[PDB]
């Protein structure tokens, strides 16, 4: 009933190749949070007791 | 009250429901006695062949 | 051998999206009688007793 959230990933992580003695190098991530909220659909019928 | 066939409210008066409210089969409870010979209360019977 | 009556449905019923505190919509169905009668189909045919 309170809803979600989801947290989109946005970000380009990346990896490189290197040698034995080589700077292994640095990265970081990305994401930006979607939220969802339920609504109310409803409908109402009427009719005599007999 | 609402007419028959009121655009919100459903009625049994209203034309759809026409045919399915078929009423209970009963018993004739106005049924006179069948009526008998009056002759043959007054009159002798005789042997017949 | 009484033969059948069928309900057939016609009515639009409807429904809508509501928020909290908006007061809800009243909607009707509407029908119609149809019905199916048996009929026979039959024919003869004769021969000699011998």
């Amino acid at each position: 009933a309170t809803g979600i959230v989801i947290p989109h990933w946005t970000g380009d992580v990346s990896a490189q190749w290197i040698g034995e003695g080589d700077m292994k190098p640095i990265t970081k991530g990305n994401m930006t949070k979607r939220d969802v909220h339920p609504a109310k659909i409803a409908t109402i019928f009427v009719a005599s007791a007999e | 009250g609402f007419s028959a066939d009121h655009s919100q409210i459903a009625q049994t008066k209203d034309t759809m429901f026409t045919g399915y409210l078929d009423p209970v089969q009963a018993k004739d409870y106005f049924a006179e006695a069948e009526k008998t010979s009056i002759v043959q209360r007054v009159a002798q019977k005789i042997p017949m062949g």
